């Protein structure tokens, strides 16, 4: 009525930064934590998740800051000069690094940041790359149709609810500083935070934990608490 | 002076930006440029350009000539088809290497109406039909003329005209396929047939070789760019 | 029928002009008469296991007419060309030639040592080149050859031939056209440089489908490569350049 | 049609910012990596070279991008204070340095950068500093030409494909600050942003790995992979 | 040039912010939206929504 | 105050740039130029004199 409904629009409701993962990355000898790729998807964590599981479906320019936090591990007295970390962009196709000294390090077409430790906090905003006219957090149904002439029954066998098995690719991290004998690992977070969202068709939100990247669950069914019928 | 906030995002670099940046060598008096013939204004420009496919990859013909004509005889069944290739112009091994899919490698999502002309190299008294089909996906494979005949198809006479044009509409269900080979973006089946075997008289090559040029429409278009998978560097 | 005339020269027959741009001009000296000939290369014979052949442009018209001396006398020149590659085949030979015109035609070398290729082997002129199915490495290191080793499938660039569409094409598909005609401009990265150690442009005619004729053992057809020099004007006339070809 | 072509212009092609050199330079003693210089391509990497060979003659701005890391080696436990780079430009016929205490280094005409380890890496902006009206990417000429009358043929011998031996002069990288005991051995990440880029005669992608600075291979030259002739 | 003066709360990052961020894929065609039903303007258009209640809550 | 973001390029010193800088000695009351003679606008001024050249260089 008089009261406004500012703090409860989609745009505010999404407002807030979430960290969606959380990558190792370390510099160590070659004794495989040199680099890291995570798939970019939010659904790692459940807090952005169950907010976007709220809907059907979604458009939103997101907004990923990485915050990346070092430490000196396996040494007391450990020593090493400010660490750059390479944030590269592999959208589904582009060649993903076997090693740290990779070609596809050199980011020829790959959009990449170059952090350097200790700075602000790296921020890129991102379009809607999403190839449907909206992003889609629930699909019910598959990729392929096992049809009656194929071969045999994985030709057709795919996952419930996966449209794509690269969704929008790897998010590769790596530390551009030469491996020191001094091993710093660091845990860059990458936290989301939805821009122009515009979100169709709500949905109820998950009331018990979640069992990997489906609406699938396994335990924890009770969501709600013993309470009496006529107790206030 | 003037109150400023660092916001998160500063002292970094992000290979994908328009920040300004002090001229290295200032006032400097640059070469006026020159019309130079062949200016491209646009990377979908190259893909527009019908460039040969190497149809044929078989372990020896690949890497050679043999890969880009495929060879039709009367001989040859006609229940089997002549060729056969997914709508995958970044990943399908005979679309992905070719300038349309050389310039889709370096692109995640793309969007458009395909052009396959495919060009009769055999000699002016060969005539028959070739029926080319695109079955959009979501179905068995056109492994049968009977079948691909119920999706899109144009059939070729070789006698009148050497080289037809199969249009491939855009029909998809995502406003923008994926550039790698994935079931959900894929973009559908193309085929060839012989509606008619070809008929060759006396003293005339009974086995002869074709080409296919694939090519993108004006509606054409690409975004995500990417990182090509084709070229390496090893380090 | 065309039948396109210039200076004194007539080539009855479609013609395809590259990058949709016409050789037209920029105190240069511009022969109209002496220089617009179509000067007719060495014929070569399309082998049933051919390759491929290539030239480079002007390095093919280093010789014949007048062009030659104006450009081996002038210092820089420019020059627009018309490739017209004829080749006479009957309605029962079948086979295809991509006549493709490449700009700054780089071509791969034999040796292990990079650009290594000399001057004489890289302008080898009328007689022009062939391509070679596989790529043979030089293994004369006490005389090393030092020529090109074009391969025909990578184009002798490293690129696939079936993009080699790129450059301005057109195909000689011997079922419907016999002769083809190319118009290029002068494509430099500067309105007019040296021609005698720089080639403006390369002709790569390649066999895209292999001839054949009546199912014959061995069949080889004439092909003919006219080129003609148009807006062809030099610069910088001094004492005549005599290249060192061995 | 509708859909934009935004993502597949030139300027946005190579909107990306590409390695195209990684230079080490060292701050040991007089035992030669006091200082390094690189002579400025991009044929030092395959990615971007690729994306400019798409095209035989371009006109572009060029953007260069300094992302210095270093690490302290052969030392566990080293210090060093904050390091200042030198990246010093040394165009076709500046005097080169011949040692990291060397005159040349003052940079009176040359431009030249002064990076402090830790900041914002190193940006700066080129205009087309090309001879000719556009860069040649190709180049089916020589420099010399063997004459008749020359005494000996190394005299017009020159390579094939190669415009100018110093094609655009190198970039000189030291550490200013003076030689300390604690080596610290760091890596200049040169990146490539080529801006207001036109490009002309466009050509297919080199399809087989690269072999040296011209068009030449070696081994390497199937690309295309086994295929059935009809399989889907 | 202009001088700045950096204010406390600077290379902070505040979760709740609208600061504006480079654009890591610039000049990107988006995918036009289309008029899908259901759309929510704001989280409360879901509470007007009559929703059963779980009103018994015994421990069977 | 203001929100920045500093861009890849800051903190460093390109010898061939045009930032300004504080005035070290502000209110300074400077000497006025006066019309001496021979003032070289463009270095190429300089090049337009014909200077003898070193035409011979034999070792002695
Ligand atoms: C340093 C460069 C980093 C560039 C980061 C941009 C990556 C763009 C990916 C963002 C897409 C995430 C939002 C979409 C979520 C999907 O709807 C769900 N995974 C389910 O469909
Ligand atoms: C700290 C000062 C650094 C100043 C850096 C400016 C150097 C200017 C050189 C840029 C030229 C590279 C682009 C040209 C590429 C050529 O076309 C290819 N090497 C082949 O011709």
């Amino acid at each position: 009525q008089r009261r406004s409904r500012s703090e409860s629009t989609i745009e505010s409701f999404f407002a807030r930064g979430a960290c969606v993962a959380i990558i190792e990355v370390d510099n160590e000898e070659p004794t495989q934590k040199l680099f890291a790729m995570w798939r970019i998807t939010y659904k790692d964590t459940v807090q952005l998740r169950r907010k976007l599981e709220f809907f059907t479906y979604s458009r939103f320019d997101m907004e990923l800051t990485f915050v990346v936090t070092a430490n000196f591990t396996n040494t007391n007295n450990g020593h090493a000069l400010n660490q750059v970390y390479q944030i590269m962009y592999i959208p589904p196709g582009a060649p993903t690094p076997k090693s740290w000294d990779d070609y596809t390090w050199q980011t020829s077409s790959n959009p990449s940041i170059f952090y350097t430790y200790g700075a602000a906090p790296a921020r890129i905003s991102v379009p809607y790359v999403g190839l449907a006219n909206a992003y889609s957090h629930f699909y019910d149904g598959f990729a392929k149709v096992p049809l009656k002439t194929d071969a045999n029954d994985q030709i057709g066998d795919s996952l419930y609810s996966a449209m794509t098995v690269d969704d929008f690719g790897v998010l590769a991290i790596r530390v551009v500083n030469d491996h020191n004998p001094t091993k710093v690992t660091s845990k860059v977070r990458i936290y989301m935070k939805p821009k122009h969202v515009r979100v169709w068709c709500p949905r109820p939100p998950r009331a018990v934990p979640y069992y990997g990247p489906g609406v699938d669950y396994k335990d924890n069914l009770n969501p709600l608490s013993e309470k009496g019928l006529t107790t206030y | 002076g003037l109150p400023v906030l660092n916001t998160p995002g500063s002292n970094q670099y992000l290979t994908s930006d328009n920040y300004q940046s002090p001229c290295a060598i200032p006032e400097f008096d640059v070469t006026p440029p020159i019309d130079i013939p062949g200016e491209v204004k646009n990377m979908m420009e190259l893909a527009e350009i019908d460039t040969m496919i190497p149809l044929n990859l078989e372990n020896t013909k690949r890497n050679t000539m043999d890969m880009y004509r495929v060879t039709l005889s009367d001989s040859a069944d006609l229940s089997q088809p002549i060729l056969c290739f997914s709508l995958s112009p970044a990943s399908d091994p005979r679309l992905s290497h070719t300038m349309l899919g050389e310039v889709l490698n370096y692109y995640t999502h793309w969007a458009g109406s395909l052009k396959f002309t495919f060009l009769f190299c055999g000699s002016m008294m060969a005539t028959g039909k070739i029926l080319v089909a695109y079955a959009p996906p979501g179905a068995q494979p056109p492994t049968s003329r009977k079948e691909a005949m119920l999706g899109t198809h144009v059939i070729w006479d070789l006698g009148l005209q050497s080289s037809c044009t199969m249009v491939v509409p855009w029909i998809s269900n995502v406003t923008y396929r994926q550039t790698t080979q994935d079931s959900f973006t894929e973009g559908g089946y193309i085929s060839m047939f012989y509606q008619t075997r070809i008929v060759v008289p006396l003293s005339t090559p009974k086995s002869m070789s074709m080409l296919g040029f694939v090519s993108a429409c004006n509606d054409f278009s690409v975004r995500l760019l990417r990182d090509t998978t084709h070229i390496s560097q090893s380090a | 029928v065309l039948q396109l005339t210039i200076g004194n020269s007539t080539i009855t027959t479609n013609s395809v002009v590259a990058y949709g741009r016409w050789p037209e001009f920029i105190q240069p000296t511009e022969p109209d008469v002496a220089t617009c000939r179509f000067y007719t290369l060495d014929t070569v014979m399309w082998g049933k296991e051919s390759k491929g052949w290539w030239w480079k442009l002007p390095d093919a018209l280093r010789d014949m007419g007048l062009f030659g001396q104006n450009m081996y006398y002038h210092y820089l020149g420019r020059s627009g060309y018309t490739v017209h590659v004829q080749c006479n085949a009957s309605k029962f030979h079948q086979g295809a030639l991509g006549v493709f015109a490449i700009p700054e035609y780089c071509l791969a070398g034999d040796s292990d040592k990079q650009r290594y290729t000399s001057y004489a082997n890289a302008n080898p002129g009328e007689k022009g080149g062939k391509f070679y199915s596989q790529f043979n490495r030089d293994t004369a290191v006490t005389s090393p050859k030092r020529e090109f080793c074009p391969v025909d499938y990578l184009l002798g660039c490293g690129v696939l031939l079936g993009n080699a569409f790129v450059y301005p094409h057109q195909i000689i598909n011997l079922r419907t056209n016999n002769s083809a005609t190319i118009v290029l401009p002068y494509v430099n990265a500067m309105a007019i440089d040296s021609m005698v150690k720089h080639n403006n442009w390369g002709i790569a005619i390649l066999p895209l489908s292999p001839l054949d004729f009546a199912q014959e053992s061995s069949v080889e057809i004439p092909i003919t490569v006219t080129i003609a020099p148009m807006c062809s004007e030099f610069n910088g006339l001094r004492n005549v350049t005599a290249p060192k070809f061995q």
